[PDB]
């Protein structure tokens, strides 16, 4: 996963959960990348699938 | 298994919109974005129960697919969850409405606008969607949209999340019930 066409404004809803590495799940990509985003890029990818 | 339930493809999760029929043939109606490149379908995580398989997607520029069943014990309650659902209608704006969704579960809000346009990006957008100030999280897309006994939509998607508030677009139900010539029991 890359986050570079990021941000968007609105995200898809189905669920294919990444593990951040603030410990958090997020639900799929396009939420994970946002919130990378919005973190400054400071939050990356821990693993895929949930935490 | 009713409208709001869990299903799950081969790859993700997603939520059932309603249970409809044409004859007597059974289907359920999701997501677009859900049934796009999925075949089969099961009730549990386990892949153990099966359901059936995608007959129809449209996505982008719709967001809406449909599964034929194939398991033929299985429940299929023309519910969402214990509501029942006697019709569809057409969402207008100031309507209050209510989703359920498999991860968050029933949520309710107000129509705020129509024919809107998502961009997902990549060339997926999407037209035509209801706007409402009702949230969503990963995991509800496909899931009903009603407003009492009334279909309404199918959850396509949207931002913000159920702590702090958010904007959910749907896809408007009487238009997958006319391209498949199906309806709601």
């Amino acid at each position: 996963v890359d986050c570079s066409e990021y941000p968007k404004p609105a995200c898809t809803g189905e669920y294919r959960p990444l593990c951040g590495s603030d410990n958090k799940t997020y639900g799929n990509k396009c939420n994970f990348c946002n919130a990378v985003v919005e973190s400054n890029g400071t939050l990356t990818l821990s693993h895929f699938g949930k935490c | 298994i009713s409208g709001g339930d869990a299903i799950y493809s081969s790859t993700g999760r997603c939520s059932l919109g309603f249970n409809v029929r044409s004859g007597s043939t059974y289907y359920f109606l999701t997501a677009g974005h859900c049934t796009d490149g999925a075949t089969t379908w099961w009730a549990n995580s386990a892949r153990t129960t099966v359901l059936g398989t995608t007959s129809g997607s449209s996505f982008p520029n719709n967001d809406y697919g449909i599964v034929r069943y194939t398991n033929t014990t299985i429940p299929k309650d023309g519910t969402v969850g214990g509501q029942d659902i006697t019709s569809a209608a057409n969402a207008t704006v100031g309507m209050a409405v209510t989703r359920r969704g498999s991860t968050t579960g029933t949520h309710s809000g107000s129509v705020t606008a129509l024919n809107a346009t998502v961009n997902y990006g990549g060339g997926d957008v999407v037209y035509g969607m209801i706007r409402t100030n009702v949230c969503a999280e990963p995991g509800d897309s496909g899931g009903p949209l009603y407003s009492g006994t009334r279909a309404i939509g199918l959850t396509s998607g949207g931002s913000g999340n159920c702590s702090s508030g958010g904007t959910t677009f749907f896809q408007p139900v009487t238009e997958a019930l006319v391209a498949y010539g199906v309806s709601v029991y």
